[PDB]
């Protein structure tokens, strides 16, 4: 099986394949270890952000990776958003501070 | 498991005592399951299920 | 002679582990709930714990797995004590009906003939018909009829 | 020494601890002490080891 | 300059309670109405619990009822039905809310053990509930009369209190009540009481509950939340699109449970709201009230009461808390996996002739992967008109096209990665290389990284997208850049199998052969001699080399000499680079020798030789294993002349000893045993025959009569070689194979006779299988659990990573040779290799510094260090690095893939715990439950006792439960007296004195006792060597180092002892204590610096403290972390990995540790 | 290709150092302002950046300086343009 960029997933929004078209490997817990241990920190973050989470990061990306230009312009991945908004609902704030 | 009585043991790890232990359990195919059971102060026991 | 829940936490504490079964008929006969043990296994498994590797700290574990050996009556389920709070209202008694149903009458009557001794009470519903009939309203936005 | 353990006397005592060991948190009956204990383990219906 | 307002780069986060009117902040509409949609035209219902005019248009730039349509319209609220046209995505953002009838009580707050409102107002739970479900009355605020504020009363009792005194006092009843109680009071005043009660009674259970909660107080006054925010007025909508009501086929429909949880909610409340405008009468109202306060409970975490289950489906709806927690344990989605782009997988072979930096990829899997890089490289180069057409072109795979591929192949790298990842190494960087095929080819050498076999185990393959990816690859995840286990400096790029046959076979001489004698001018007229079939591939011959060494000073100085050698030696020669002597060629070659080779040539030569090198050892070792034409037959495998009569001898034994259990001579068990051991030992006879015959045998002749040497038998040479098979195994195929034991664990006195090679009749076979599925499953267990000790071991290290680069301190351990029983069960070059020396140490005359004070210790220094006697060396450690909130690499050491000493900002932790964990499958009191037990501080069954002080010690008082001993220090008192049970026997003399850490008595001794009593070095050596006796026993390699960190972070935490800045026993960082000690040595006071106590933490425990509450939110119980860190309002700085990992930023470490140092840097500061 | 990058990590001994420098000037290369110090074999600007380290005339010193003078390149054409801002006045 291989992907480069292919359908995505409502709810949260991570690749998955809807046409047999497959969706992408899962990069687990044990694999962002193996990251850490490396010294590669930016690999890791496009691993989990621009190339799966991030709903403007991938496609900002693409844009990039065609233009020529081998970039990446992360912001935020759409869980941690999801997941801001699930903590939020409750009678907690949680907020994002300084600058 | 076979419907019918079954006697088992439970020895060692209960209350560590070494004192071992011992029950009765009435399977059905279909119903409550009737358990007998002993503790370490040898006063016999019943529980439903 | 008697302290129930003694008696499974100082056998939890001295076996250094109790089944999961182990604690539920160990339990006082006062806290049976299911969803009571989801936390207190959290309890005991902070002090020494079996879930069948912990916070050697106790203390506060204890005195509050006390306070809610002490919260263990009321079973919460609001269909319970609703149940159980109509259930001492009594029965009405036949004529007991009519009691209260005059009693309602005299009320009622009470207020009307309040509002009849009302000169402005008056005034307004002439006002009102004077709109009625000037066509700035309806007949049935102002009476749901007399009597008749 | 089991006997000595026993909170109940007689047969409809140990009914209601029975049902009230069941269903618990609601109150016990004669008639529901009985029909329960009856059709446990001696029913036609509720129970066969076949 | 005015700071900012806008979206920037945001630092840290915070997290605390809310206000009713914070929360109508977030809200811009409130839901009024249970009505989803409008059931024909599936617009949403106006505010309602999907709407377009509280939370977002349906469509892009489009308003609801379609008035303005235009994407020029945009700021436009439309006056039909106010919509904003904006993006749909705003419908995922915009938050809501419901203004509640009555208060209602939080439920994590309620109910979470530390019940929150209850500890905060001193107030039982029960009495709590009791109020909350009007089943008695609670008095607020009292005022003098009769009664106390926190007093509960019932009915009949608040009815008489009324009448005795009409005001002064007050009572409530409910969550009004609940509120009233929180709001009246007053944290300030509580606190002025508090302080004094605790100065004046003296008890040890009154000042401590006492100052707890003092200390609880003040924590939530500086937090900054009230506690009426702990009881819900306005309680918060989540945005429609994070609960979709999305259609599916066959017009059906599919949404979240939080819409029905939701609906109850809201239609409950609006009827609490109709019945308070109807005036109901109380029992009507009251049972609304918990009726809405059980539909809020269930909405917001429906874990606790009962589980309302939704609609029609028995299955529980899941509620916002278990939208939080999630499942499968603990993971929070950045944590059990995500699924990303740019990837794929396969079934993998071998592709021998590839370079070790290089893997085959497949064509069409390329094809798909790189497909962004391939339509900007086809329309950059002009090949198409548009992205469009590119796209149509690489659809069509137009013959152009793959050329453009192999452009963007070239120098672009992919990632490699296996299911059990482990190791870093679990990970390796390769150079795509275009195949024809659907499988990925796999470099050999590599094989014992991933741990692969050929068996059919996919692999999977990921595309570093961004530059600083492809660069990260190249510099760090290559294949060549990793030449070296992490765990320890030995090669994990040592030739596995085939090819060790093939060097073996290749290095190596029978007696007699084709050109045995003869002299050669040098290897390439030897390999010339050999091709042609004269000379015999192994063979006795001299011939001349001419071989380097680089002993000049930075200079390669050459000889040449006529060495005794084999042709197939010489022939190997031609391979080896430079410097290296023949001496290592000039061996039998196995696999460890072939090892040493490797390792001596990188850390001689350097990276890039030892590469090279090791690819032509590869493909020499493939050929000539080729040529070998090795093979196995059934006759390769020799039983021993002589078994069948040890089995007639041994089974005479079993007679005799029968015969005496009949006449009564031996009991049962002792026969058993008798038997058992006749038995054993026949085994290990025909196995020391079959050993020798397979060994041995070869009987062959030179020029003479005979001559004997080690066989040319096949599967000798396979096992001896270490390509495969080893004694044990082939004593299973010749000789019989062991006794089995019966699934009670009782071993059977009558032992398997027969082996693999005979046949296996039916009872032997079927009394192996328990063995077998034994087998089976113990593996498959311990592989669960060697998953899990990785795991607790990176949650207690992580965030651990290189800071500092020296710290500059003396202090280390002291390092000598295990020298365990008799001679030494490990060296000292081996424990000192990598490390820095402590202290300059010394010949056995001094004034002569060999080693000056910290210089890394290398091969050559460590040899220098075995030319003189040296028996020991102190070394710098991580454990007593003086560095705060990390290690320098000063004290750390060297390993690496590199055998240069650690980088600045490495992350060791994370491989130290990797290292740790990764042979712990080989791992089977002992075992893998012992490292466990070990790394878990964990006290013994039946422990021993240290001595408490030093001095005379004496036997006191007499029994009850325990004999209390008595201590007699000579200058100092004797406060100190230990009941030690007296049922245990002793060891202590009674009449002698006793050093402080003595054996009172034998058994295994706490770590914590060792720690206490004896030293902080001391129990940092107990683990290490505990653990590392563990392994050792296995033959496993881990290096002191990762042992070391760990133990580091064990010890973090102390308790303080003395006073003068922080309270008395409190748990706290060693770090903060020194800081704020070494901060206090001097200026503030002049020293009113306390006192502490190192403590031990398990490793479990240990992992269990963490400044960011985002990264304990993860593997810890989600609910309870949120809450407790909720109340005391926590700020998150991150600074961490995990939390870092979650929020999806670069780590603050590697690559990433330049941004957030300069950051954190930048922060804090002008 | 660049197979071993021992040398590269020998210049500039961070080796995380590496890669952000390198990466830096893979970037001046890439999205062009700017061309190779060093005969580009087809090699990527990855590749063209590594060899730059490796024969010693690029690092963060470096670039840091030709930065920081191109700031100057600039700041001596605007010279004129933003002086006329006055209007500020
Ligand atoms: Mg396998
Ligand atoms: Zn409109
Ligand atoms: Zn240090």
């Amino acid at each position: 099986h291989a992907r480069s960029t292919g359908s995505y997933s409502l709810v949260t929004q991570q690749p998955l394949g809807g046409k047999a078209q497959f969706g992408g490997q899962r990069f687990g817990e044990m694999e962002v270890w193996a990251l850490e241990a490396y010294g590669a920190a930016y690999t890791l973050q496009e691993m989990l952000t621009v190339k799966s989470d991030d709903v403007n990061g991938r496609t900002k990306m693409y844009k990039n990776i065609v233009d020529g230009n081998h970039q990446m312009e992360p912001g935020m991945p759409e869980s941690f958003n999801v997941l801001l908004k699930e903590i939020r609902s409750l009678g907690i704030n949680i907020e994002l501070e300084d600058e | 498991r076979s419907p019918g009585v079954f006697f088992d043991s439970d020895k060692g790890k209960t209350h560590s005592s070494g004192k071992v232990l011992y029950n009765a359990r009435i399977i059905p195919y279909r119903g409550s399951w009737l358990d007998f059971e002993f503790d370490p102060k040898d006063n016999l026991f019943v529980r439903i299920d | 002679p008697q302290s129930q829940l003694k008696l499974l936490v100082t056998r939890g504490k001295e076996q250094g582990y109790l089944t999961y079964a182990e604690v539920n008929d160990h339990l006082p006969e006062d806290i049976v709930d299911s969803d009571q043990i989801e936390d207190i296994i959290q309890m005991i498994n902070d002090m020494g714990i079996q879930v069948m590797n912990t916070a050697d700290e106790d203390a506060a574990e204890a005195a509050a797995q006390v306070l809610s050996s002490v919260e263990s009556g009321r079973t919460t389920d609001p269909v319970r004590m609703y149940m159980r709070e109509m259930g001492t209202v009594e029965l009405l008694t036949r004529e007991g009906e009519i009691d209260i149903a005059k009693r309602i009458e005299d009320g009622i009557n009470q207020v009307q003939c309040s509002v009849a001794e009302y000169p402005e009470a008056i005034t307004y519903l002439l006002e009102q018909y004077d709109r009625v009939e000037a066509e700035e309203a309806r007949l049935s936005d102002l009476i749901t009829g007399f009597v008749d | 020494e089991t006997l000595r353990v026993d909170p109940t006397n007689d047969r409809l005592s140990a009914l209601v601890e029975i049902y009230r060991m069941m269903r618990p948190g609601e109150p016990p009956t004669r008639e529901a002490a009985e029909s329960l204990f009856e059709n446990l383990f001696f029913s036609e219906d509720r129970y066969d080891l076949s | 300059l005015k700071a900012q307002t806008k979206t920037e780069e945001f630092d840290a986060i915070k997290i605390a309670l809310a206000s009713p009117d914070m929360i109508r902040s977030w809200s811009f509409g409130e839901v009024k109405k249970p009505e989803t949609i409008n059931y024909r035209t599936f617009k949403p219902e106006r505010d309602g619990l999907f709407c377009a005019r509280i939370f977002g248009p349906v469509k892009d730039y489009e308003c609801l009822c379609g008035k303005y349509k235009r994407l020029k319209h945009r700021g436009v609220i439309c006056e039909k039905c106010g919509v904003e046209v904006t993006q749909t995505k705003v419908r995922r953002e915009r938050m809501g809310h419901i203004e509640l009838a009555s208060p209602t009580a939080h439920i994590w707050f309620l109910k979470s053990l530390p019940s929150r409102i209850g500890l905060l107002l001193d107030m039982p739970l029960r009495d709590i509930e009791r109020v909350l479900y009007f089943e008695s009355y609670v008095v607020i605020e009292g005022g003098m009369t009769n009664l106390e504020r926190q007093q509960i009363l019932t009915e009949e009792q608040y009815l008489d209190a009324l009448e005795e005194f009409g005001d002064e006092f007050d009572a409530k009843m409910g969550a009004e009540a609940i509120q009233a109680l929180l709001k009246s009071m007053d944290l300030e005043q509580e606190c002025e009481q508090l302080r004094e009660e605790l100065n004046e009674t003296n008890s040890e259970t009154k000042r401590k509950k006492l100052t707890k909660r003092i200390k609880l107080l003040e924590a939530f006054v500086q937090s900054g939340n009230k506690p009426e925010w702990m009881i819900l007025t306005v309680l918060p909508v989540l945005p429609p699109d994070l609960r979709p009501l999305v259609p599916l086929d066959g017009g059906r429909f599919a949404t979240s449970d939080l819409n029905d949880l939701y609906r109850r909610v809201i239609n409950r409340n609006n009827r609490l709201k109709r019945l308070l405008d109807l005036a109901a009468p109380d029992i009507i109202v009251r049972n609304e009230k918990r009726m809405l306060q059980e539909a809020v409970d269930a909405l917001l975490d429906n874990g606790r009461r009962g589980r309302a289950i939704t609609g029609s489906n028995k299955r529980p709806l899941k509620s916002l808390a278990d939208m939080i927690k999630g499942k499968q344990g603990r993971f929070r989605q950045n944590l059990l996996g995500k699924r990303v782009d740019y990837s794929g997988r396969s079934v993998i072979t071998v592709g021998p002739y590839l370079r070790l930096h290089q893997c085959g990829l497949p064509k069409k899997m390329a094809l798909e992967l790189f497909k962004p890089f391939i339509y900007g490289k086809l329309e950059l180069r002009g090949l198409a008109t548009t992205i469009k057409a590119a796209k149509k072109m690489v659809e069509r795979e137009e013959a152009v096209v793959w050329d453009i591929l192999d452009e963007v192949i070239r120098e672009h790298p992919v990632l490699l990665n296996r299911a059990p990842t482990l190791h870093r190494l679990g990970i390796q960087a390769f150079e795509p290389v275009l195949i024809e095929g659907k499988a990925i080819q796999l470099h050999p050498l590599v094989c014992a990284a991933y741990n692969a076999d050929f068996d059919g185990d996919q692999m999977a393959v990921h595309v570093p997208l961004t530059l600083e990816a492809q660069l990260e690859a190249r510099a760090l995840m290559m294949s060549t850049n990793n030449i070296l286990s992490p765990a320890n400096g030995e090669p994990i790029i040592v030739p596995s199998q085939d090819v060790v046959l093939g060097l073996y076979y290749m290095t190596r001489d029978c007696v007699n052969a084709k050109g045995e004698g003869m002299v050669l001018t040098g290897p390439k007229e030897a390999e010339r001699l050999y091709r042609s079939g004269l000379a015999s591939l192994h063979a006795r011959v001299k011939v001349r080399i001419t071989e380097y060494e680089k002993d000049a000073n930075g200079e390669l100085v050459a000889k040449t000499s006529l060495k005794d050698t084999t042709v197939g030696r010489a022939i190997l020669w031609m391979i080896v680079p430079k410097g290296l002597p023949y001496s290592i060629v000039n061996q039998a070659l196995g696999k460890k020798a072939i090892s040493k080779m490797l390792n001596t040539c990188y850390r001689i030569l350097g990276l890039k030789p030892t590469v090279i090198f090791a690819d032509q050892i590869m493909y020499t070792g493939f050929a000539y294993a080729a040529r070998s034409g090795a093979s196995v037959g059934i006759d390769d495998m020799v039983i021993p002349e002589k078994k069948h009569e040890i089995i007639s001898e041994a089974e005479a034994e079993v007679a005799e000893i029968q015969e005496q259990f009949q006449s009564g001579l031996v009991t049962a068990g002792e026969r058993y045993n008798k038997v058992i051991d006749i038995w054993a030992a026949a085994n290990d006879r025909v196995s020391k025959a079959m050993m020798d015959n397979l060994q041995t045998e070869t009987v062959i002749n030179r020029d003479g009569q005979e001559e004997k040497q080690v066989s040319f038998n096949s599967i000798y040479m396979m096992a001896d070689s270490g390509a495969r098979g080893s004694a044990a195994q082939i004593r299973q195929l010749a000789g019989m194979r062991g006794l089995m034991a019966k699934p009670d664990g009782s071993i059977i006195e009558t032992p398997i006779t027969a082996n693999f090679r005979e046949g296996l009749n039916v009872l032997q076979y079927f009394i192996s299988t328990h063995g077998a599925r034994k087998g089976l499953a113990d593996t498959a267990l311990k592989t669960a659990n060697s998953g899990y000790l990785t795991r607790r071991l990176v949650d207690v290290a992580q965030d651990l990573v290189v800071t500092e680069d020296d710290c500059g301190t003396h202090e280390g351990i002291m390092m000598t040779p295990v020298i365990e029983g008799g001679d030494v069960k490990e060296p000292l070059r081996d424990r000192v290799l990598g490390r820095v020396t402590a202290e300059d140490v010394l010949k056995p005359g001094t004034a002569d510094i060999l080693v000056p004070r910290n210089t890394l210790l290398h091969e050559q220094w460590c040899d220098l260090l075995e030319e003189n006697s040296v028996d020991a060396v102190k070394v710098r450690s991580v454990v007593s690095c003086d560095t705060d909130f990390g290690v320098c690499a000063h004290c750390y050491g060297r390993d690496l893939a590199r055998g240069h000493i650690i980088n600045k900002g490495e992350a060791i932790g994370v491989i130290a715990a990797q290292s740790i964990g990764e042979p712990g499958t080989q791992l089977t009191t002992g075992g893998l439950p012992r490292v466990a037990d070990l790394f878990e501080a964990r006290r013994p069954k039946e422990p021993a006792i240290l001595a408490e002080i030093s001095g005379i010690v004496s036997f006191g008082k007499e029994t009850k439960g325990k004999r209390r001993l008595v201590i007699t220090p000579v200058d100092g008192s004797d406060p100190y007296e230990e009941m030690i049970p007296k049922w245990r026997q002793l060891n202590v003399f009674e009449g002698e004195r006793v050093e402080r850490g003595d054996v009172i008595s034998d058994g295994p001794e706490a770590p914590h006792d060792i720690l206490r009593l004896r030293g902080v070095h001391a129990v940092t050596r107990y683990i290490v060597n505990e653990v590392q006796d563990v392994y050792r026993l296995q033959g496993v390699k881990i290096n002191d180092k990762h042992i070391e960190v760990i133990v580091r972070q064990m010890l973090r935490k102390a308790t303080i002892v003395n006073a003068g800045s922080s309270d008395f026993l409190e748990g706290e960082q060693v770090e903060y204590s020194r800081v704020k000690i070494a901060n206090r040595e001097l200026e503030a006071n002049g020293k009113v610096g306390a006192t502490y106590s190192r403590d031990l933490l398990g490793i479990t425990k240990a992992s269990l403290a963490t400044e960011s509450f985002i990264s304990a939110a993860s593997f810890q119980e989600t609910t309870r972390v949120l809450t407790e860190a909720a109340v005391a309002g926590k700020r998150d700085e991150l600074r961490g990995l995990k939390e870092n990992v979650i929020v999806g930023r670069l780590i603050p470490a590697g690559t990433g540790y330049a941004y957030h140092q300069d950051r954190m840097r930048r922060r804090a500061a002008g | 290709a660049r197979v071993t990058v021992q040398d590269a990590v020998e210049k500039i001994g961070n080796r995380f150092d590496l890669v952000l420098v390198a990466a830096r000037r893979a970037r001046q290369m890439q999205v062009g302002g700017k061309d190779p110090l060093v005969p580009e074999e087809n090699d990527k600007t990855t590749v063209i950046a590594l060899r730059e380290i490796e024969e010693g005339l690029i690092n963060n010193q470096i670039l840091d300086v030709r930065e920081r003078q191109e700031q100057q390149e600039q700041e001596a054409a605007e010279l004129q343009a933003v002086t006329a801002i006055a209007e500020g006045r």
